């Protein structure tokens, strides 16, 4: 995260850390949706441009963090990986569409103060809060800047912007199944995800039922907080259907 | 720099 | 997930962070 700050104890008790067992490093951020589903960026396991191709035994899954390079004893969980799902119709080749995965976690994780799950939207939540305008929040260990390395998980609040925006920002072909986030060159304030909170969740409040939905997912992004350029986030809701039979399919 | 995490897990 | 999205030590307890207002405001 550029131009965030320190998350506090619980704030994000969702976030969950893509970790690399050899060697041992960040590989992403990621999200805790039940006692055994973890939602993060399909590119995070799959992308033949960075010769990128996980499998099951490659990763681990660390819950309940704070700290990025410690091992939070008595607090966060350490999980492994059951078995990877990346959407059918990913397209890695193009413009990331449809960059969506679930992971299942061998055994269920014990909820906590720490660790919780974080509701994924309905038609009409997302239909309310999904505005230009509206702001939503990003978290995780990634970098501080585009070229750095934060002790603490951090944490933005970030703007929708308008479509057409999105689109006029890039030569990236833009589908329905993304939005982007970011604020405008003028609007002074300033802030992005960037490399290492990919996989990440993308958050919002609900002013109708005080619960916290993930919106989207850290998808990609030119850089990192450059004027005139924004962050871009896979629609989650547009693509909860795939969610819903994989869940209510191999799903325990 | 990541702290050394419980081989268990590995 | 029923208990989805509340957080334990946030609004579990009717606490609130340091910056959701400003999500709230933007609403
Ligand atoms: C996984 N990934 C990411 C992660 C990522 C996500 C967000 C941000 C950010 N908000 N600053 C920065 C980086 N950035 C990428 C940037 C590219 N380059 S690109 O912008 O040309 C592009 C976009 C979409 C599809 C293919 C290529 C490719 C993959 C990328």
């Amino acid at each position: 995260i550029v131009e965030g700050s320190d998350a506090e104890i619980g704030m994000s008790p969702w976030q969950v850390m893509l970790f690399r067992k050899s060697p041992q490093e960040l590989l992403c951020g990621a999200s805790l949706i039940s006692d055994r589903w973890v939602l993060t960026a399909a590119h995070c396991l799959l992308y033949p441009p960075w010769d990128k191709n996980f499998t099951e035994n490659d990763l681990l899954v660390r819950i309940g963090k704070h700290s990025r390079t410690r091992y939070e004893r008595n607090i966060e969980k350490i999980s492994m990986l059951e078995k990877i799902y990346i959407h059918p119709r990913y397209n890695w080749r193009e413009n990331l569409d449809r960059d969506i995965a679930l992971m299942k976690l061998k055994k269920p994780v014990a909820f906590s103060d720490y660790i919780h799950p974080v509701c994924l939207p309905d038609r009409e939540t997302a239909a309310s809060l999904l505005q230009a305008g509206y702001k939503g929040r990003v978290t995780g260990w990634g970098n501080l800047k585009e070229t750095g390395q934060p002790s603490v998980l951090q944490v933005v609040n970030l703007p929708i912007v308008e479509r057409p925006v999105c689109k006029d920002s890039t030569r990236i072909r833009i589908t329905d199944n993304m939005f982007c986030a970011g604020y405008k060159p003028d609007e002074g304030k300033r802030g992005d995800a960037c490399e290492g909170d990919s996989g990440g969740p993308f958050v919002m409040k609900s002013p109708f039922n005080n619960r916290w939905y993930q919106m989207g997912i850290v998808s990609w992004g030119e850089g990192c907080d450059r004027d005139g350029k924004y962050g871009f986030y896979t629609h989650v809701f547009r693509l909860k259907k795939w969610i819903q039979k994989v869940i209510d399919q191999f799903g325990e | 720099d990541f702290e050394e995490i419980p081989e268990e897990y590995l | 997930e029923a208990d989805c999205g509340l957080r334990p030590l946030f609004e579990k307890k009717s606490l609130e962070d340091k910056t959701e207002r400003e999500l709230l405001e933007s609403y």
